[PDB]
């Protein structure tokens, strides 16, 4: 189970294997956040869902993306995945100042 | 060769895309009122904040609109001309504004030998000098004057007297004999090509009086013609410096010409 | 493919014809077909799935024949028939999905799933029944190399493209001439704009042209042609060609004169319509050429003379447009359209089971990319998957 | 049911939504960073805004599959039922809104309305098999 | 029609594609004085007409000296041919004049009483013209203090010109300078060499080929438009020019800047 | 077409195998085939020619069978066979010419001559024998709707083009940057030139691209890529883009920097090679994209440095080139290569008999035009005529 | 698979389980060194084998 939440108030809960949503337990999210190290969702849930639907990424690739692995992220960028490139460009542009 | 001007450019409607020089022409009145030796240095420092590096802003001083109209020169990529409104000089302001703001292509005009006619609405006769006195006699198809004997210039119909800059418009398609005072004046046959985004005009005082079109049914107020109410030249200069971003944004430096002349000369 | 279609057709005819109380004379032949299907499928093992998230499932057939001694069907007969039909329909559904999720650069039309390869054997030809539906009919025709034809309502023949071409421009973009267009699905909207309103043009007429080449040859198409592009008749701020800056567009619409719509096939003008609007017919074409002119009105009332000066400042920009919609058409190849759900079904299956991107189709069955590069291999694979999707839709609601 | 099933980012033309019950469209107006003089005159720094920036989207459902009966552009069952009721002046009943108003019906498509609507649609199709 | 952009131009290597201008001839007063004929301009006009130039298309411009001509040599003419007389002691003056009239220069103003100046590139020079230019420069270190000179005192400045009608100063690039031009008579501009000017050609009538129009000491290019002849009679010189006008025009070309496709590229 | 191929094959086999002294066990099957052909052709009447200068010919078959009872053939048997073989060969020759000289804009793959239309009948299906040549087997595979492939040595896939593009240009053509290319037959020679040698370019590197799209997908292609364009390495006087004037090109050749060759199918990179010259393999592609850079030498000996000044006078122009040769390839559609003589045979027949230009092929069977506008109808007609040409060449030499 | 390279100029490729040399591929090597963590070959391939 992956629980994701953002500063903009959007929260999701899905499964590592198949990125299908499940009910979001705020209490369980808080419990996990207090201790477990949090992962910066560089590829957010919407981006991961789109990527899985339209590209069927491998289990290892999904694992690495969820963990926010630079290797897989850069592999997709170089492979010219429009979805990943759009998400990364969104982040770079949001780094306004 | 031709930069491919004949070819097309196809651009998309969806793809996201997201040392210039500045000349400031001002009247001597402004310098006299400022009454400081280093005010140019001060304004240079202030422009540095707006982002123009030192050495990029130049200040040109002209005694009067009349004098500045005698063959004006456009030196920088962006030329901002501060024009002081005078209720008795509205046509002079309009003529100077037309000459600088619009591109012109002029040919020599030897008047002692040849009759001349205006071809289309885009053609005028631009005369400049210390004193330009112009008297025109229109001719019929038989080369005889209409209301003026050709031989005697005293019967010619005067159009300008002791003017520093004249933009004469006569009836198109009719020959004229001109008794222009060429000793102190030079008259050329010009055609208006289009706007010159290189130059902007800021009128201090007045009530928005500038017609830059010979057509009487049109007095366009482009984005480069601006007006401000003024009582201190320091305030005027601070306004210009503080809002240089807007003025430059309204201007465009691609109209920078190779020479500083206000017109393109062709023999 | 024909055997899969025959299985689906037999199961559909069973689910609809075999109803309690019906005369056995109404279903005698269907029951003979059903019994032969059961006999042929008995004792065969099939495996489906194993790709993406599609589960691996195994199918074994050991069924008894439907009875034939009744003059009328009763509840028990329908119950047993339904019990057999449910399993057969589940098998057909899984075979169809397994076939739809697969591609091949070489021999795109050949069966790709193990189940369909097994069904292609000669022992299963005994169950063939009647190939009546449009897609199986075209499948057999193209298998024999005949002339196929699919009838589409608003065919999705144009890839999405919204763009503009400038023929006159400057760095300030304050005096422009050119065209803008949107091609989308079955609709072309094209507007030629001139900022000077042909004040200096020769004869005060500015010509505009727009060439839309189709990726496939359409035939017997009904087309609606209207004299104005509503999409390019409001103020816009548009990125410049290079993208460095933005320019302003302030249209004012005039009627397009000398409208000429030419439908061409291999560079040969097959149909031509001049100053004609409403329903027109293009019998056979693969290119559309729209020609239209902006003519400066010879006589203007004061409110129009104010609009159109001769000096440079051009506040309002003359615009003349055309809209062209393909209401219905016939194509030898297979296309997505507004009335059929085949592309939607294929994309839905792939997305649901997270099928890895293959070597033939673009990711997510993107129709823009498919049509933009509609190669013969893509056409073969697309026809196969659409046929399988239709077979599946026969049964799965 | 409030869970994201499909998401498309900056993609236009034909798209496919396999299974959904809510659409959320999100889009941004970005002030251009660079503007030609004509563009810059439009958007000043101060209050007197004459031209108002707007950005749009148009989403059209070409085709779909539903487990419930719906009025659509191609079928005429809604027209048949409404026509019969209007012709014979049937008093407004307890289930459907007056005049079989489709707007109200689909704004409050209750399960009882769905049951009655499927019944009447099936009967209307049966009738259209015979009566032209 | 698509002015201001640079769209690639595509052409074929295997296709066969089977007067209106105006010429201006600049000469020194010595030529007219030696010819000593009032109607010599009319005679040359008739001979040019024979060669194919309609009467009234050939203008004859007279300058007193190379030094005087160097002061703003305005050449507005479809084709310009400048016959300059060689002088052994004016090699640098001839080279400066040739560079000025043979290359295109984009010049910006210089107010030396407000700004220090540095040349940022090999194509950036300081061109000063007027009655009497006396350029005295003081290079400054990074503290804006003179190097080998005193910023406050001009007499310590290093002089690079003395009463020059025209001069093209080239200082070490990237270093600020304080200038002491005699602006009361001479005007100095910060100019950049865009490229060759096809309108103008210069014929040196006299000594050897000494012109170099490149500041770079390692190169002294001798382009097509830099011609040289020997002479003892100005009539012979003019006859040669008239007879070979076709060759001269072929060596020259119409000014690229004034072509109506250079709009928004520093002309028209 | 299968019947015509069988006729030609039978006649060729009779010519090769029916020789004096040969065991009859060597030609028993052949003689059975020959007798079957004679029986099937007996009593039928054919007409050929009538288009262009091709004479109208009438053919009647009343031949007697061949003996089947000798142990070793003798001279009498050989002469008796040869008399019939001559007539049959003449008939096949004229039928093949009649089919070649004809074309059809609709259904170009079907027979066009009346003789071949008659041979299409079922009665003649008894003459099939063998289908083992490349073109006939590809014909049969295509009809069966399977993958086809013709293997070409130096395929003429590039329409003849020789042209340049100038990215930087002036009226005087003194300072130019751009590319020049020749795409001919099975070779691409491209040369990017810059007169300033990237003196003012960012990082002193000038990028050059050249995209060559093909009219058909090539598979399993062996290619030779070499780092110099020998065709664009000598002084030249070219004519301007619009033909107004002429400009000079005095190249000095530098090594091409960052050489990338990409072979793309449907716009996606299938193969890519970086800084690799020699023999390379492109498995499946329809576009070749060549990218290469002119990099100004950072270090120059005086003799080199003197060539490239920083001012306008440029007497030597830095050029970097590539040469790409498709040695071998496999294509689904027929082409013209350096090894086969089918295009020559078709063109020769048409020219010899002065066939009027038809509605499909370009005049003179101009291969450049044909491959430039290689359309579906053109491909069908070209394959038909090439198959008939191979059938005829089996017999005529 | 293991790709090893040294400053001197010696480069090897081999397999983790059994150290059998494989032809080196310096495009894959470049990709791996730029992305994946790099191991200092304290025990080089020579000594490992
Ligand atoms: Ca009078
Ligand atoms: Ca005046
Ligand atoms: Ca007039
Ligand atoms: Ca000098
Ligand atoms: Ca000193
Ligand atoms: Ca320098
Ligand atoms: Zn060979």
């Amino acid at each position: 189970d992956v629980f994701e939440a953002g500063i903009d108030g959007k929260f999701f809960a899905y499964k590592v294997d198949t990125f299908e949503e499940i009910p979001f337990d705020v209490q369980k999210f808080a419990d996990l956040v207090t201790d477990s190290p949090v992962i910066s969702a560089i590829i957010d849930f919407k981006t991961l869902k789109n990527l899985n639907d339209n590209y069927g990424i491998s289990r290892q690739q999904a694992f690495n993306l969820l963990r926010s692995d630079p290797r897989v992220l850069r592999e997709f960028i170089n492979q010219d995945n429009p979805i990943i490139r759009n998400r990364i460009e969104q982040l770079i542009m949001q780094c306004r100042l | 060769q031709n930069y491919g001007i004949n070819l097309p450019i196809t651009g998309s409607m969806d793809i996201a895309y997201a040392t210039s020089t500045l000349c400031l022409y001002y009247p001597t009145e402004a310098a006299t009122e400022i009454n400081d030796n280093s005010w140019k240095d001060t304004l240079s420092q202030l422009f540095l904040t707006k982002g123009w590096p030192t050495g990029s802003v130049y200040f040109k001083e002209y005694t009067n609109i009349a004098s500045f109209s005698v063959d004006p020169q456009l030196y920088c990529d962006y030329n901002v001309v501060l024009m002081k409104y005078d209720a008795t000089l509205q046509l002079d302001m309009s003529e100077l504004a037309d000459l600088i703001l619009n591109e012109w292509l002029c040919n020599p005009m030897d008047i002692t030998l040849y009759y001349y006619q205006q071809t289309d609405e885009a053609n005028k006769w631009i005369s400049m000098g210390s004193s330009c006195t112009i008297k025109v006699c229109p001719l019929n198809t038989q080369t005889l004057g209409i209301g003026c004997l050709t031989t005697d210039a005293t019967t010619f119909e005067e159009v300008a007297t002791a003017e520093k800059l004249v933009i004469t418009d006569v009836v198109d398609g009719v020959n004229h004999k001109l008794d222009v005072t060429t000793a102190t004046c030079t008259i050329r046959n010009c055609k208006k090509l289009g706007p010159r985004e290189n130059v902007a005009v800021i009128q201090v005082g007045g009530s928005d009086i500038l017609d830059i079109t010979a057509d009487p049914t049109t007095a366009p107020q482009t984005e480069r013609m601006m007006r401000i109410n003024w009582k201190k030249w320091w305030q005027v200069f601070y306004t210009v410096v503080d809002y240089v971003d807007q003025i430059i944004q309204v201007m465009s430096k691609r109209s920078r010409s190779l020479n500083s002349a206000a017109f393109y000369y062709r023999v | 493919m024909d055997v899969l279609y025959s299985l689906s057709k037999t199961l559909k005819d069973a689910r609809d014809k075999i109803v309690e109380g019906t005369l056995y004379s109404n279903v005698s032949d269907l029951i003979q077909q059903f019994n032969q299907m059961i006999i042929t499928m008995n004792g065969n093992e099939f495996q489906t799935g194993g790709i993406g998230n599609l589960p691996i499932r195994n199918w074994n057939f050991n069924f008894g024949l439907l009875g034939t001694t009744l003059l009328n069907l009763d509840a028990n007969y329908v119950e047993t028939a339904r019990n057999t039909i449910d399993y057969f329909v589940d098998f057909v559904d899984n075979v169809c999905m397994d076939e739809m999720v697969r591609e091949s650069q070489r021999n795109g039309i050949a069966p790709q799933s193990d189940s369909l390869r097994k069904l292609s054997a000669i022992k299963f030809k005994r169950i063939n029944f009647d190939n009546s539906s449009e897609y199986i009919e075209n499948w057999n025709l193209q298998n024999r190399r005949q002339r196929t034809g699919f009838t589409f309502h608003k065919p999705n023949i144009f890839p999405y493209s919204a763009s503009f071409t400038l023929n006159r421009s400057q760095p300030a973009h304050d005096n422009l001439m050119g065209t803008m267009w949107l091609n989308a699905g079955s609709e072309i909207q094209v507007a030629g704009f001139d900022y000077s309103c042909a004040i200096n043009a020769p004869a005060n007429i500015q010509q505009f042209e727009h060439i839309v080449p189709l990726r496939r040859v359409l035939t017997t198409a009904t087309i609606t042609l209207l004299p104005d592009a509503e999409r390019f008749s409001f103020p816009r701020v548009i990125n410049s060609a290079d993208g460095a800056t933005t320019w302003f567009f302030n249209p004012v619409i005039l009627r397009p004169n000398n409208v000429e719509v030419e439908f061409l096939l291999n560079g040969q003008i097959i149909n031509t319509y001049q100053a004609r609007f409403g329903t027109i017919v293009a019998r056979n074409f693969d290119t559309i050429r729209l020609s239209f002119q902006l003519m400066r009105p010879p006589n203007m009332t004061p409110a129009v003379a104010v609009l159109f000066p001769n000096a440079q400042p051009f506040e309002h920009h003359a615009t003349v447009g055309l809209t062209l919609r393909i209401e219905s058409a016939v194509c030898e190849s297979v296309l997505a359209d507004a009335s059929e759900t085949l592309l939607a079904n294929v994309t839905s299956v792939r997305q649901e089971y997270a099928i890895p991107v293959g070597p033939v189709f673009p990711p997510g069955m993107n129709w823009t990319d498919l049509i933009t590069n509609y190669s013969p291999s893509r056409e073969d694979n697309l026809q196969r998957v659409f046929t399988v999707a239709s077979i599946r839709s026969m049964l799965i609601k």
